[PDB]
């Protein structure tokens, strides 16, 4: 008696559950398109393991609602991205920066489009996207916060940018905050990443007079079985139904004093 | 853009004093604001935090119940009420704009100073204010080397220092050494400011140091003459 | 709640050396570190944000690193204008404290001093006080001794001296020792000498004066 399976193998088994190791990448960096995370595009997982050594190496960005985005993206278990063609007439696309490097060249997030002025005219943008697919879509966009009024004017030809992302159930409006703020990766400007769920039969509406980090499409979202886990335990070649941040564990004994965080069929401590 | 302070000086221990810090060049009502001090010759020390809305206030443990930070968002000014002054409160209290934000959707946000003021001296002791007696340093013979001469002004017997010495209203600047104040046994301070000029331009070039002592309303313009 | 410890308190390196400053604390802070630089007698300057990110006007030779509890500020090629007291800020919830400073000195070239003596002014001698000033200009190392001699008699307990913070250009130091005597005690003598001892001088130099 008193058998609670008090030991772990120290590693995580890649079977039967399809394990995906983020390594130097977090879920959000691979979600956005950080150059170092380009190998993660359109890839599926049953469990996604974030590492403590992960870091960002693109443009400094914040995600205000970081927890729910990270959870619900991992719940669907897929990074499958479907490019959509928005009608961005009158603006300049494919904005690049020096802090975000692809293949020895300046670039930006792979799934985001950084819109600037076209011949110093940045018109009032009104794009409507229908989503007639039988499934909830996930759109990811952002708001650029220039450091000075000079950059605001040189980037968008508009002193007071405004952004309104709307659906038939929600409406999101963001105002950029220009300010003298320190550098991050040698960049004083910053971006705030936001998301919007578009249910089937509901049209996506986006109004933006400036500072719009435009989306390039959507992700397939669903409250599935897959999940995410923070763990530094290496991924090994073995088979185990139960997985914890401390490693994989046999599910034979009824309880488990290893870790309150488990994935799969586990003995419920 | 920068900040400006005022409200510092000598106060008897146990007395009160009010520091003000006016702001300009940014949105004041949307940034955390701080007070930071350093004793003469010592390191820097945090004192107070105040939130953008003036709701959450944080103090270093040695000043709780004695200091009170405040701010006015309609205007652009900080305040640091300072009561029950102790001798170990003698320091140059700076004014920073330490803001904070999340950098990758983090639980707790990363902070740092936004900029610094210049700081006002807040000395505390049972003492009396008196202005300095500025005396010249004659660049006479044997006080001049073969190639270059040297002169200055002695600023002796004066209390709480912030003291300012300039040469010829700010014309002569290159090659000036304003020495830090030394507290002499009489409880008064004393420093000197020197400058090296060519050993050939002495009988035709006029040299006047401009000493100004704010706490005593004393500004003197003394001619340093060989 | 959470306190730091900087190492070392003060140091000395040469031009072009690689100097590092250690900055440790109690809890595990991870990225929540910032580095500062006080140009002598001035306000602090933002140096590094979040352990490693450099800022505006920060030369390329500076670099910060670390995570958790062990952090390092590194200068890859030390320079004359890097003379400053460096501080490292902790981004805890209240910014409790931030480390006691690290004072760096360029410390090079071993330059010899120049000495000048100054009599008390005529206007001061009427007020009943005499002040004899002696100047040590543009010397290095720090260490130097000023000796006052009244009628060739050693003087102690009646003189005071100050040293300028290190110059950002030629990097030397400057010192001014002042002797103060009452006008009644002053006129009892004639020969007042300033004896200066320093490494760059092969023998102590004495600037003197009469009356
Ligand atoms: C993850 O991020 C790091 C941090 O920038 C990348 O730089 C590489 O970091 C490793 C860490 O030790 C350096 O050493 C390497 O270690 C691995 C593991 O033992 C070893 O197999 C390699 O042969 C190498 O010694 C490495 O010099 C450094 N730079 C590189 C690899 O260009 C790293 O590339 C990122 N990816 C991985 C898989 O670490
Ligand atoms: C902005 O940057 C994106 C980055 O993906 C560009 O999208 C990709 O551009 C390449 C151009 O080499 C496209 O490849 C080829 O495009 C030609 C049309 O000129 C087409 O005939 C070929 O069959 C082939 O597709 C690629 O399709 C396109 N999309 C993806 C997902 O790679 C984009 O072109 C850049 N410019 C603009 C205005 O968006
Ligand atoms: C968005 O843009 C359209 C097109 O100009 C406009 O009719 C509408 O009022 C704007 N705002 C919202 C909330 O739809």
């Amino acid at each position: 008696t008193e058998l609670v399976q008090n030991s772990s193998i120290g590693e995580i088994c890649d079977s039967p559950h399809q394990i995906l190791d983020g390594e130097n990448c977090t879920l959000i960096d691979a979600l956005l398109g950080d150059p170092q995370c380009d190998g993660f595009q359109n890839k599926k997982w049953d469990l996604f393991v974030e590492r403590s050594k992960a870091y960002s190496n693109c443009y400094p960005y914040d995600v205000p609602d970081y927890a729910s985005l990270r959870s619900l993206v991992a719940s669907s278990g897929t990074l499958e991205f479907n490019n959509e063609s928005f009608n961005w007439n009158g603006v300049t696309q494919n904005g690049t920066s020096s802090a975000c490097i692809r293949r020895s060249n300046n670039s930006f997030f792979s799934r985001l489009n950084w819109l600037t002025h076209l011949n110093f005219k940045y018109p009032a943008l009104n794009v409507t996207m229908p989503n007639n697919e039988q499934f909830d879509k996930l759109y990811i966009w952002g708001v650029h916060h220039p450091v000075t009024d000079k950059d605001q004017i040189f980037l968008y030809a508009q002193p007071s940018g405004r952004i309104t992302v709307s659906t038939k159930r929600s409406q999101q409006a963001v105002i950029p905050n220009i300010g003298f703020r320190p550098r991050i990766r040698n960049i004083p400007s910053r971006i705030s990443i936001y998301w919007t769920i578009v249910k089937p039969g509901d049209i996506l509406l986006i109004n933006s007079t400036g500072n719009l980090i435009a989306p390039r499409g959507y992700f397939k979202i669903r409250s599935g079985k897959s999940s995410i886990m923070r763990s530094d335990a290496p991924i090994g070649k073995c088979k185990s139904e139960c997985i914890t941040p401390n490693g994989s564990i046999p599910n034979d004994k009824p309880f488990q004093n290893v870790n309150r965080i488990t994935y799969g069929a586990c003995p419920r401590y | 853009v920068q900040l400006v302070q005022s409200g510092g000086g000598l106060v008897r221990p146990g007395g009160s004093l009010r520091l003000s810090c006016a702001a300009s060049g940014f949105t004041f009502s949307s940034a955390w604001m701080t007070w930071v001090r350093q004793a003469p010759g010592k390191g820097l020390e945090w004192v107070a935090n105040i939130k953008e809305d003036g709701s959450e206030k944080y103090y270093v443990d040695s000043v709780k119940g004695r200091f009170s930070i405040s701010r006015d968002n309609a205007k652009n000014s900080l305040y640091l009420q300072i009561s029950s002054l102790r001798a170990e409160d003698t320091a140059v209290y700076y004014c920073a704009r330490r803001f904070v934000e999340r950098l990758w959707g983090q639980s707790k946000p990363y902070d740092a100073v936004d900029i610094w003021g210049q700081g006002t001296m807040v000395t505390v002791s049972g003492a009396s204010t008196k202005g300095p007696s500025v005396f010249p340093l004659a660049p006479s013979s044997k006080s001049t080397s073969g190639g270059t001469a040297a002169l200055g002004c002695l600023v002796k017997d004066y209390f709480p220092e912030p003291v300012t010495v300039s040469w010829n209203s700010g014309a002569l600047t290159s090659g000036v050494h304003t020495f830090p104040a030394v507290l002499q046994s009489s409880g008064l301070y004393s420093l000197s400011s020197v400058v090296t000029v060519p050993s050939s331009s002495l009988g035709t070039q006029t040299y006047i140091c401009n000493v100004n002592h704010k706490p005593s309303n004393t500004k003197v313009d003394k001619r340093v003459e060989p | 709640d959470i306190q730091m410890t900087q190492s070392p308190s003060s140091l000395s390196a040469s031009v072009g050396d690689r100097v590092t400053i250690t900055c440790r604390a109690s809890q595990s802070i991870s990225n929540y570190l910032n580095w500062y630089q006080q140009k002598p007698g001035k306000a602090p300057k933002l140096l590094i944000y979040v352990a490693s990110n450099l800022q505006s006007g920060v030369p390329s030779r500076f670099s910060g690193s670390g995570s958790g509890t062990d952090f390092a500020l590194t200068i890859s090629s030390l320079q004359p204008e890097d003379f400053a007291s460096y501080y490292c800020q902790q981004s805890y919830s209240p910014v409790t404290t931030f480390g006691g400073g690290t004072k760096v000195e360029i410390k090079r070239t071993v330059a010899a001093p120049s000495v000048f003596i100054f009599p008390p002014s005529d206007e001061q001698l009427k007020s009943g006080t005499a002040s004899v000033v002696c100047l040590l200009n543009n010397f290095y190392p720090r260490e130097a001794k000023v000796q006052w001699k009244v009628d060739n008699a050693l003087q102690s307990g009646n003189s005071q001296e100050s040293v300028t913070e290190q110059d950002s250009k030629d990097s030397t130091y400057s010192l001014s020792s002042t002797l103060t005597l009452s006008k009644a005690d002053y006129e009892k003598h004639k020969v007042y000498a300033c004896e200066v001892t320093h490494q760059g001088l092969s023998s102590p130099v004495t600037k003197s004066f009469n009356r």
